[PDB]
């Protein structure tokens, strides 16, 4: 969300 | 850790086998007429949280023989459990020793030394080195339980496992180190390509001066199928005492015993094998005064690199 | 003797009362249960044998310190944070709880009865020092003067408003409750034990975490000696007109010193930490020590 | 909603204590693993050869209970930064012993104090244990907002308390934490157990802790006020700090004895629940962003990539 | 289990 | 290697100092009247290619005293040189022993043990551990040459050296390991920021039971300049016997002695230091039964990470 | 030299 992708 | 010892203790078969082996040994060492005068000195070498100490006491009760027990353990955390058991239940019959069996200055010699220092490949937890150091406190006619153990190897095919090892590449180490180390694994999606063959054997007590626990074995495996070789499954068998044994070799697997899953020695590059060809593998057991390791290579139908030279990817600390 | 079947391994305290009966304090600092017990031995030579006590009682938590309150009362510094008062029955066969007041927020490490015998001082790991009224079973005052654990509190032998305290904050404080700011700082290594001189009103001795014993006079330079190789656990003056000074340590020894702090007697009888020492009121040359090795040793001191 | 624990330094019977604590409504117990008064010797005879068990058995609780309900506490006598060489050596050996027992038990967390400026050797011994075996456990550094030396009663005649503002001086405990974590090279297993006092310091001291890995907030019973009904409550300023800590989802720890004697013990925990229930409900944005707090993401690239 | 540790 | 021993041997000062120390010791131990009856047992512990054996014989000739020599060396390659010297020149007066001094079952006790097991930071080649193991064969009134050694540290500034360490990043290891290990370096383009202060001391024979060669030192360095801290220069001094010493400490450097260049302990991140500030450094000497290592940290004016925790980047094998 | 090995 909030213009982001990926992460964990 | 506490839970590791708790998992060990969940295996009912293993300890009932140790109890049967101690029971038979006590009967062979003390004749009925010496029942009330002969006190056998029993040392549990690597006592953990106390199941082999309890197995020894149950064995002495069922044999109707007298025992004097020492429970030797180097892990001080497990020593807490042992010392709480000693005060609350065991009493004076058990002497808990917080020491490495290789350093302990025993105050008396033993009639029987009992240990369970076995890995999935038998000698991979360093049972030979540990029992070699403890040997000097066993009497001249003394018995070691286990008396013997043998590792076994079998070639396997598993593109599933090959890919599983492949994905174990980590930062800050050799990009191929994951292929130069064994894994304990409950092998499932795989093909055993030839019957397991014996690799390395150790006998206790060891009466071949200067021992030499280093070893070199060549194994030739007939293969009746077209396949791809990805590694070697490792298993073991152990003679606790006479006919009382434990085994994880599939063909002679002790029923209901789950303490050990097989070991897997991978190879870096998969090897195509045609029906009727022979897989020739070479295995070495190496050491210095600090570490023990395995090195391995395939030499037929094609050569592989020697895996784990000088223990560069995998070592077993002494 | 209508008491617990077995006393705990770790003997913490030993105190003779006027008639020569011996009061013991013990805790189990290991094993399943971490509690304590209180014992009276009218025959001190039978100690620590349970079947030969006059009275014994189980406490809920460990005994970190204790003291007599007159001839029949026993004040206990507990692990629970409570200061407890126990009392010998008229038959002296039972030890009955009079009060258990949970006022400290951590272990109560030290306890000391003031001159009157109607009030006491407690020190704790909670950094507070409390003044108690023993009859009303209440805290009269609570002081947070120190900046670390209170190691030892010692009531003046003859001045009911004066006491000493020391702590891990490296302070030795002289208290006089008649003052608006009641504490005053007395001028290296952490102080660990305190003992007022029984004859010289403004003189006291202190032991430190490095084995040193020091002689101090409120007025003024200090006389000192390296008596022990480790922490000075306790300091107890003898009952003689010219007292001897017993010192005990985590180095498992007992030393008996003179006026100039020179050694006269040394004992290595204990196999673990020496925790308390008490001089017999009947035979002045007999000093009794207790330790974590579960030994009650009766020393014959050359006087 | 609120995850809370009990802090004790006296546990006579492990099973009985856990039961009493669970009945009170607590989710965990911070407790000593070795008796806090049981000082041990590792170097000098005869005391180094002390027999019997060094502590309570691991068999007293199930593996699940050790893994989820027990937070270990370092013994108070363990002083790795002591000026005395002998204490320093015995403390290093005892600290390694206690941390290794905690890891043996599978404790989810272990509490260590930061109660003075120099904790260099404590950091060295901790860093060494971290680079030895099982890398799962959390270390909670118990550090106060206000150092005991700075909140002592002004009762020492020849040592008055400083009535002057010392801007950086009042932020001292943050530098204790900062230096400690710098020494341990920002290990993610090292977090803060922030201890709250009866009187809060200036806002700048409180804000100094913003952006810090606070996993727990320690509330002594002695900081609680009493209401007309006789039940424990907190000052408006303390409540303001509780609300900030609730947004960080810290675990609250209740330490000390019951000071509201004729009002039961779970009352302290009932008050925290009250504050937790009586907080502003999250807005449309806050309800949407729940789960994404401090979650790093790659910025979308709708030109180079097809969404 | 089966004499192993780690993995995931 | 042969050439390494050849470089050692090129230092004329070092051996002439050892000879003077042995010469004085022999005179102090044997009075003139006992000249022809008293044979001193001298053991050269870590004999290399034989210069200290030759230094001992020259010392005995100039003292006009009788010696019985043992040359102990664990390196079998150097043992070849020693055994060829023994047959061709030395004779029966010298007994060459191919052994580790920690394992050797000496047949006689020594009057003097002579060794040169010193690194640039004194104890970094493990002279304390080696001489501790050899201690049991030295007589009760026996002398060890060297009798004592002390390491020294001094803060330094060198953006040149910082960049030199930075460029030592290698594949398959921690990307910052190069900053967690010492380097032997002839320091040239640098600024010494405060006077060298003593770090660790060892005395032989060691009469503090259970020894404990582990150490912890805090050093506070006054700095009178604006600068940038990049690491610590390490040096040492040694008392061979009484007033006969060797030193690489700049202020007391033994003239013309080039056997040791200083050591450098870098720091990962440069530290700004203002005039009048104090650099506080912490150094630890750590070990297990297998390895010895150093750990270090700066705590003032700012904290650094602890460098080399548990010997993760650098260890000295036992 | 000076008790060192390697480098370049
Ligand atoms: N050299 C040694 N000296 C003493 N204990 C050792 C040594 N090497 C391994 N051990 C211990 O012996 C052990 C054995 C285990 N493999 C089995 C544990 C236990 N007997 C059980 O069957 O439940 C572990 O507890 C180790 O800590
Ligand atoms: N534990 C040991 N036992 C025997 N020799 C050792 C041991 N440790 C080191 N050495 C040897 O002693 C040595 C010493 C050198 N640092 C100096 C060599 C020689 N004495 C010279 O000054 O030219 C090397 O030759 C090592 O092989």
């Amino acid at each position: 969300s909030g213009r982001g992708k990926g992460g964990k | 850790e506490s839970q590791t010892y708790e998992v060990f203790e969940k295996d009912p078969i293993k300890y009932s086998q140790y109890q049967q082996a101690i029971y038979k040994c006590l009967l062979d060492r003390v004749p009925e007429e010496e029942k009330d005068t002969n006190v056998q000195v029993l040392m549990v070498l690597g006592a953990g949280r106390g199941p082999l100490v309890n197995a020894s006491l149950r064995a002495a009760k069922q044999a109707d023989r007298r025992i004097k027990l020492y429970a030797v353990e180097k892990n001080p955390n497990a020593v807490v459990t042992l010392e709480n058991w000693q005060f609350e239940e065991w009493g004076s019959q058990v002497t808990v020793v917080s020491s490495d069996m290789r350093e302990w200055v025993a105050p008396e010699k033993a009639d029987i030394i009992v240990s369970e220092l076995l890995g999935s490949f038998a000698d991979n937890e360093l049972s030979p080195e540990c029992l070699d150091g403890a040997q000097h406190f066993l009497k001249d006619d003394g018995v070691s339980i286990p008396g013997e153990y043998t590792s076994f190897l079998a070639p396997i095919s598993s593109s599933k496992l090959y890919n599983e090892v492949r994905a174990c590449r980590e930062k800050d180490r050799d990009p191929e180190a994951q292929f130069e180390m064994p894994y304990v694994v409950r092998l499932h999606n795989f093909h055993q390509l030839s019957a397991p063959q014996p690799c390395f054997t150790f006998s206790h007590p060891n009466r071949d001066p200067m021992i030499d626990n280093n070893r070199y074995c060549t194994l030739e495996f007939p293969v009746e199928v077209n396949t791809v070789l990805h590694g070697f499954a490792g298993y073991f068998e152990t003679v606790l005492y006479q006919d009382i044994t434990l085994s994880i070799r599939p063909e002679t697997h002790s029923p209901g015993m789950f303490s050990w899953f097989p070991i897997l020695f991978p190879i870096k590059q998969p090897i195509t094998v045609r029906e009727g060809q022979t897989i020739c593998v070479r295995f070495w057991r190496c050491s210095n005064s600090k570490k023990v390791w395995y090195e391995w290579a395939v030499t037929a139908p094609v050569c592989s690199a020697i895996h784990n030279p000088t223990g560069r990817s995998y070592t077993i600390g002494l | 003797p209508n008491a617990p079947a077995c006393m705990e391994r770790q003997l913490e305290a030993a105190r003779y009362r006027s008639d020569g009966a011996l009061l013991l304090g013990a805790s189990s600092l290991s094993g399943r249960c971490w509690a304590g017990s209180l014992w009276l031995f009218k025959d001190p030579c039978a100690a620590p044998n349970e079947g030969f006590c006059s009275a014994g009682v189980q406490t809920e938590a460990g005994v970190a310190d204790l003291t007599w309150v007159g001839e029949r009362g026993i004040l206990v510094a507990s692990d629970s944070g409570a200061v407890e008062l126990w009392e010998l029955d008229e038959n002296e066969t039972l030890i009955v709880s009079k009060f258990c007041k949970y006022e400290h927020d951590d272990i109560v490490s030290t306890v000391s009865v003031l001159s009157s015998g109607t009030q006491a001082v407690s020190g704790s790991k909670d950094i507070c020092i409390k003044v108690w009224d023993l009859a009303q079973q209440v805290v009269l005052s609570s002081y947070r003067a120190h900046a670390a654990q209170v190691t030892c509190v010692a009531a003046s032998p003859h001045k009911d408003s004066v006491f000493l305290s020391c702590s891990e904050d490296n302070r030795i404080l002289l208290w006089d409750t008649r003052c608006p700011k009641p504490a005053s700082q007395i001028g290296g290594y952490l102080p660990t034990s305190l003992a007022w001189h029984p004859q010289q009103s403004e003189v006291f001795v202190f032991g430190d975490e490095n084995g040193t014993v020091s002689l101090v006079d409120t007025k003024s330079c200090v006389l000192s000696s390296a008596v022990h190789s480790q922490c000075v656990t306790g300091l107890v003056f003898s009952p003689h007109s010219v007292p001897f000074l017993a010192s005990l340590s985590e180095d498992c020894s007992l030393a008996v010193l003179d006026s100039s702090l020179s050694e006269l007697f040394r004992s290595q009888a204990h196999r673990d930490f020496v925790r308390d020492a008490t001089w017999s009121p009947l035979n002045h040359s007999l000093l009794t020590t207790v330790g974590w090795d579960h030994q009650v040793v009766h020393h014959v001191v050359p006087t | 909603r609120v995850s809370s624990g009990r802090d004790l330094n006296c546990v006579p019977e492990i099973a009985d204590t856990l039961g009493a604590v669970a009945k009170q409504g607590f989710d965990f117990l911070c407790m000593p693993v070795f008796h806090p008064r049981f000082k041990r010797e590792f170097i000098q005879e005869p005391a180094k050869n002390r027999p019997g068990p060094q502590t309570r058995s691991d068999l007293l609780l199930s593996g699940r209970d050790w893994n989820t309900l027990i937070v270990g506490k370092l013994s108070p006598w363990i002083r790795p930064d002591s000026k005395v060489e002998k204490i320093r050596r015995n403390s290093e050996a005892a600290m390694l012993q206690e941390l290794n027992f905690g890891a043996y038990l599978g404790l989810p967390a272990f509490l260590l104090p930061l109660n003075q400026e120099d904790n260099t050797n404590l950091a060295r011994v901790l860093t060494n244990h971290i680079h030895t075996g099982h890398h799962s456990s959390m270390f909670w550094m118990r550090v106060p907002l206000v150092a005991p030396e700075d909140l002592r009663d002004d009762i020492i005649e020849n040592a008055p308390t400083t009535h002057t503002e010392e801007y950086s001086g009042e932020e001292k405990t943050w530098m204790w934490w900062h230096n400690f974590r710098t020494l341990c090279d920002y290990s993610k297993r090292i977090a803060v157990a922030l201890e709250i006092g009866a009187d809060l310091p200036s806002n700048h001291v409180i804000d100094r802790w913003l952006g810090e890995p606070i996993k727990a907030a320690i509330l002594p019973t002695s900081i609680f006020l009493t209401n007309k009904k006789g039940f424990p409550v907190l000052s408006k300023m303390h409540q303001r700090l509780i609300f900030r800590l609730l947004k960080l989802e810290v675990q609250f720890i209740i330490t000390g004895t019951n000071h509201h004697s004729e009002k039961e013990f779970c009352s302290y925990l009932q008050y925290l629940e009250y504050l937790s229930q009586n907080r502003p409900p999250p807005n449309a944005y806050e309800l949407f962003a729940k789960g994404y707090e401090d979650y790093l993401q790659s910025p979308l690239q709708p030109l180079m990539d097809n969404l």
